Formats: C-alpha cells, structure tokens, sequence
C-alpha cells in the first residue's frame, strides 16, 4: 500500500561556542571607502554575525544575492567570509555581476 | 642527478572520510614514475608552478626552512617558514634577503637583514620527511608525513599539518640548509588518481591514470584487478 | 560579501542557541548548517584529527564530528520499510493482516 | 552512483538545497533533480524488464 | 543438499547502504 516512517521529535543545534562579535563597524560604518581600482579586502573569521545591525544604516537600493538566500543567512554557517568595499555610480550598480 | 619517483606524492584531496570506497579524485598529485631533481650537499633557486613536492632523507637536522616569493626583494612580498629547533613559525610580509641565505646553539638567524610592511605572521639515513606545497583559490596548504626507513620502497600517505589563507602568488622556490644530506624536489601536475581506502580509513595504494594503458583500463573498470578479455 | 561552501570547519554565523544532544533516539540534527533526520549512535571507527564529517558512495553525511565535544557519531536513517496488507477478498470478509 | 550524481544542480543532496535556497528559488533545482532522477529510475526499470 | 550440490552452492557468491536508500531485496518465495 504505502511506506511508513518514524517522525522526528525535536531538533538539535550543535554550533561551535563562539561569543565574540564580528567587527562590522569598521566595514559598514567606516569614515571613508576605497575605489574600484584599489578595493580593500577584509578577512572576517572566528566571530558571530547577527545580520541585524546593517539595516539601521541606510535603506538598500538592491539586495541581490547569488547562491545563498537572504532569508536563510542564519541557518547556514560558513567557514570563510571575504569583504570587498568600494564605491560606484548609479548606472554602475548593475555591473556588480558575473559575465 | 635525476632519479625517478614511484608511489610518492599522494595526499588526502578532501576533508571527508571514506571506508572501502574506490573514489576517484582529480587534483595535483605527483605523476607516477616521473623524473625529479635531487641535490646533495648551495641552495639553488627553482620556479614554483602549480605545486611542488619536496622530500628529504638526512642523518641530522640539515633543512632549516624554505623561501617562497616572486622577486625576493623589497618590491614584492615573500613567504618564509623557519624552524629554530623549538617551534615552527610562519611569517609572510616584505623581507630583504641576502645573496646566500643560510643558517649556522641555533642562534645564527641571518636569513634577512630587516623587514617592513609586515602583513601576516604565525607562531605554532633513518629519517624521512615529505612536504607538499600548492596554491589553489589563494589557500596555502602544507602536507606532512614522517616515517622511518634511491627513493624508499612502499607507499606513504601525506596528511595536512597547517592551513594558511595567504592568498598571494608564489613563483620562486628556494630551500635553506644548515652550515658549520640530500633532498628530493619535484613538480606537481594535474592528474587523475584512483584512491583506495580500507576499514581503518587510510590510503594503501594509488594509481596514476595517465601512466600506462593498464591504469586506464583500471580507471575504466573502477578496480585494481583486470580479467582476461578486451576492454574499451 | 564573498562566501565559500562547507569544505572546512565553520567559523562565522548567527548566534543560534546550541542545545544539548541526545543519543539512540529519533531526533533531528543541525551540524554546522546541514540538517537531516535519523538517530545518533556511538561509533567504533577512526577519524584522523584533521578529518571533518565523512561521506559515502551515495554522497550522504554518514558520520559527523561534533565541534564542541570532539566526539564520534554516526548518522543512520529511521526504521522504515514496506507494509503488506493481506486481503482474502471483499466479498469474503473485512479482516486484514498487516505485514512489515 | 547515479543517486550520487549532481544532475546539473547546485548540490546532489536535497538537504543542502533546502538549507541554502528558499523553496521558491529551489523549485527549479528540485525540478531539475526529478527530471533525471525519474529518468534514471525509468532506465533501471527498463533494464530490469 | 547433495555433496555435488554442496560444492554447487559454495561456488556462487555493502547491502546496508543500498537498504538505507530505498532499495530493498525481497526474499525468494
Ligand atoms: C557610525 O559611527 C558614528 C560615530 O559615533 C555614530 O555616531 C553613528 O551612529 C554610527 N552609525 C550607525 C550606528 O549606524
Ligand atoms: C631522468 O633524466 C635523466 C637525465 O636526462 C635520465 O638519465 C633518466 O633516465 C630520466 N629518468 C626518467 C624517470 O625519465
Ligand atoms: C604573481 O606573479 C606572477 C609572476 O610575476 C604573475 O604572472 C601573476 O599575475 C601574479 N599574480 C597576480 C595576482 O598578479
Ligand atoms: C588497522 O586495522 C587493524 C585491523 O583491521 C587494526 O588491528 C589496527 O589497530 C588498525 N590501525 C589503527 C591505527 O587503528
Ligand atoms: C568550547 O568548545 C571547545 C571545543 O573546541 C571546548 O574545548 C571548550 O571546552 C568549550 N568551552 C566551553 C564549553 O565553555
């Protein structure tokens, strides 16, 4: 007729014990930013990203994200985060894309 | 001055554990029966393309680190890893090397005169040591394997030791010796290998798929044993 | 904000609460971003100190390494199988037999 | 081994697609997985027949 | 079985991995 299975009872999260916060103030609330020919590279590792303080800075014109979906930034846990901060004009916003 | 290397240079490609699985991996393993250069004692300079497989058989501690870089001057950054017989240290930034970098009571550090603009730093015949350095996606990795024992017979599996996210280009290779012993250095090539695992979870044999057509038939049949017949 | 896939022990994510785990029970698990259903049992295998969670021929997380307790576990699926119903006939009787 | 195949998706397992992608964006990946997994099932059934 | 059959069944030869992924082998009747 059909196939039977045993439903799970509860869920267990086994994230590593990390307590320090990521220094997002020096990459998002910096005094000045670099250009597109000399863009900075910041290594963010071994911290906790709350992903909730960036929305208090300014409204976002685009929130395009390839791969990982924004709604699920909290469920996943990555091992290496790279940051490339620079400034562009309005007509060059869509140029931040592959190909 | 040329000696072939057989059944050497095989390391773990990924960070996964497989038991009794004949998985095939495409990576930068050393080709089987490939010609490598060995120098016996200098410190000549060699190009660093893709990956470099390093081996050494000495009676005492003679190798005192390696030098990596692109121009080895005050223009471009260079990578230095040295051991002072207590703990291995890793420091990559702008150095200034001399004409003959050598080490001479291991308190004769004279490899570089002075340093500047430092970016990254880190502080951690019966002997056989094997080292493999490669650069993929800007991620420096070191594979190490030591076992007691003219390449030695048998098989050895290299395990990673440290991981370095340096992300710089390396094209110049130079070793460091101790003055007051022969080392084997080879070039890694992109090849396909059929690794075999056991119940314990270690590699006991490897097959270079581009060596001979028998290895190609073993790749096609996905087994180390071939029977009587004809195969495409 | 560049990202890389789970090919290494994870470092940076949100402050989700990590509760205590249980063994030999049908419980869901979430180990460094991957989720699944099964039971957790102690294993007698070996994982080199540098080894991450293992894989199999079918490319599933058969075994995982705990980042907190550094302990040894296996992942095996729940007790499932086919069910067989023995019907002697609609006109004969309504009694049926359940076979697993 | 055909279950182990990726079939042109981002991953060969549904758990990774569920953890990374939202369901609407994973609709195309699930469709691409079924178109090919059911084909492998049909090929296996035909060979068995 | 006969000794000839005892030689016959001895000349003809993981299942858990296939059993986990929805592949079950029904025993012969
Ligand atoms: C950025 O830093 C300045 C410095 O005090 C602060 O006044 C401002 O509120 C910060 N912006 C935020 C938190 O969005
Ligand atoms: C390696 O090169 C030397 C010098 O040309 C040669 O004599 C030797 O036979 C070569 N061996 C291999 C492995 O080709
Ligand atoms: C590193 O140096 C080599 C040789 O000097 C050069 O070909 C390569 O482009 C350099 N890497 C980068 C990222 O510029
Ligand atoms: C390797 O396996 C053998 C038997 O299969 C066992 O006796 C031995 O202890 C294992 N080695 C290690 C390091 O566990
Ligand atoms: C944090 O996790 C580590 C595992 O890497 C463990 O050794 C340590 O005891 C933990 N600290 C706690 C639970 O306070």
């Amino acid at each position: 007729t059909s196939n039977f299975r045993v439903q799970p009872t509860e869920s267990i999260v086994r994230f590593p014990n990390i307590t320090n916060l990521c220094p997002f103030d020096e990459v998002f609330n910096a005094t000045r930013f670099a250009s597109v020919y000399a863009w900075n590279r910041k290594r963010i590792s071994n911290c906790v990203a709350d992903y909730s303080v960036l929305y208090n800075l300014a409204p976002f014109f685009t929130f395009k994200c390839y791969g990982v979906s924004p709604t699920k930034l909290n469920d996943l846990c990555f091992t290496n985060v790279y940051a490339d901060s620079f400034v562009i004009r309005g007509d060059e916003v869509r140029q931040i894309a592959p190909c | 001055a040329y000696t072939n290397s057989f059944t050497r240079g095989v390391y773990y490609p990924d960070k996964v554990f497989r038991s009794s699985v004949l998985h095939s991996t495409q990576d930068l393993f050393l080709p089987f029966f490939s010609n490598v250069t060995w120098f016996h004692v200098d410190n000549p300079v060699l190009p660093f393309n893709d990956g470099v497989y390093f081996a050494s058989i000495e009676k005492s501690n003679i190798i005192r680190g390696w030098i990596f870089g692109t121009t080895l001057d005050s223009k471009t950054q260079s990578l230095l890893i040295v051991n002072n017989a207590t703990n291995v240290v890793i420091k990559v930034c702008e150095f200034q090397f001399c004409n003959d970098p050598f080490l001479d009571m291991e308190s004769e550090f004279r490899v570089y005169s002075s340093a500047n603009n430092c970016t990254f730093e880190y502080v951690s015949f019966k002997n056989l040591r094997e080292f493999v350095f490669k650069n993929i996606d800007g991620y420096f990795k070191i594979y190490s394997k030591h076992t007691p024992i003219d390449l030695p017979q048998g098989f050895s599996a290299l395990e990673p030791l440290v991981d370095l996210p340096i992300g710089i280009n390396i094209t110049r290779f130079q070793t460091l010796l101790a003055l007051h012993a022969a080392y084997y250095v080879g070039y890694l090539q992109p090849r396909t290998f059929l690794l075999k695992y056991n119940e314990n979870g270690t590699i006991t044999d490897a097959v270079d798929c581009a060596l001979d057509p028998l290895s190609e038939t073993k790749c096609t049949l996905k087994s180390f044993t071939v029977e009587k017949g004809i195969y495409q | 904000l560049s990202f890389e896939l789970l090919h290494a022990p994870a470092t940076v994510c949100g402050p989700k609460k990590s509760t205590n785990l249980v063994k030999n029970k049908c419980v869901n698990f979430n180990f460094n971003g991957l989720k699944g259903t099964g039971v957790l049992t102690e294993s007698n295998k070996k994982f080199l100190p540098f080894q991450q969670f293992g894989r199999d021929i079918a490319d599933t997380t058969d075994a995982v390494r705990d980042p907190q307790t550094l302990e040894i576990l296996d992942i095996t699926p729940c007790s499932f199988g086919g069910v067989s119903v023995i019907t002697p006939g609609t006109n004969t009787s309504n009694q049926v037999a359940v076979l697993y | 081994k055909q279950l182990s195949s990726k079939f042109g998706a981002i991953s060969s397992v549904l758990n990774d697609i569920f953890s990374r992608l939202d369901k609407c964006e994973a609709e195309v990946q699930i469709d691409r997985l079924i178109t090919g997994r059911l084909q492998s099932l049909q090929t296996y059934v035909t060979q068995q027949l | 079985r006969s000794p000839i059959e005892d030689l016959l069944f001895n000349k003809v030869t993981l299942i858990c991995a296939q059993k986990f992924k929805g592949l079950t082998v029904l025993p012969p009747l």
